[PDB]
């Protein structure tokens, strides 16, 4: 049954480009997903940074407050506020930072996950 | 005046209506995602652009 | 007119405004926020009109 044979093949045919389909729709749809998470860890970083920035208003206006009554004023008392804005500047610069470690990281997930998409692919169209 | 539609991302399989002054003037449909060529559709700013 | 602080999109036009009006009902959480391009962050600034 040479028809026989033929419909067998063709249902391989069939079974490894919808298996493919699959793969690319997978790898495709779990990429999004993880774009959505980058989003939203972006998100979580701007409000903390925001409340970094919002203690810092407290922070920084005490410093002016106790400076502004002490009568001394000068170089070293400048010294005071200019080395306290810069601790929350550092601080929020890490916030900033580790954001992007965790964008990389799921940037490299995501092509691992594409490249083994594509080695599978390969596989399947080699039959 | 005027208003913004800020764009998180794009989901496969999904369908985005912009509706204003009641009309739907945007609709787009994004493709179910077999084929690669589908990245820009899902893309942010490709998106936004469309 | 945007509810809570988070649902500010993180970058607009330079000169956009929002106000948070927080609860709706009360005075506590209304202030205005405008965006800026080349800092990328929003500014509190004063309301219009």
């Amino acid at each position: 049954g040479q028809n026989a044979q033929a419909k067998m093949i063709a249902a391989q045919t069939a079974a490894g480009r919808r298996q493919a389909m699959e793969i690319m729709r997978q790898t495709n749809i779990q990429n999004a997903d993880l774009s959505l998470q980058a989003r939203s860890k972006l998100e979580e970083a701007s409000a903390e940074l925001t409340s970094q920035n919002m203690q810092k208003v407290q922070a920084i206006g005490s410093i002016r407050a106790a400076i502004g009554e002490s009568m001394l004023e000068g170089s070293s008392m400048d010294r005071i506020k200019r080395v306290t804005e810069g601790q929350f500047i550092r601080e929020a610069n890490m916030v900033t930072e580790n954001y992007r470690r965790d964008y990389q990281a799921i940037f490299a997930q995501q092509l691992g996950g594409t490249q083994s998409a594509a080695s599978q692919i390969d596989e399947i169209y080699k039959s | 005046q005027d208003g913004l539609i800020n764009v998180r991302g794009g989901q496969y399989g999904r369908e985005l209506i912009v509706h204003i002054n009641g009309k739907d003037v945007a609709k787009y449909k994004i493709p179910d995602g077999s084929q690669p060529e589908h990245v820009n559709n899902t893309d942010a700013q490709w998106l936004a652009e469309e | 007119y945007a509810q809570s602080f988070s649902k500010l999109p993180p970058n607009a036009p330079n000169g956009y405004m929002v106000k948070i009006v927080g609860d709706a009902s009360k005075s506590a959480d209304q202030y205005y926020v405008r965006y800026d391009a080349e800092r990328k962050v929003w500014t509190e600034t004063l309301g219009w009109n």
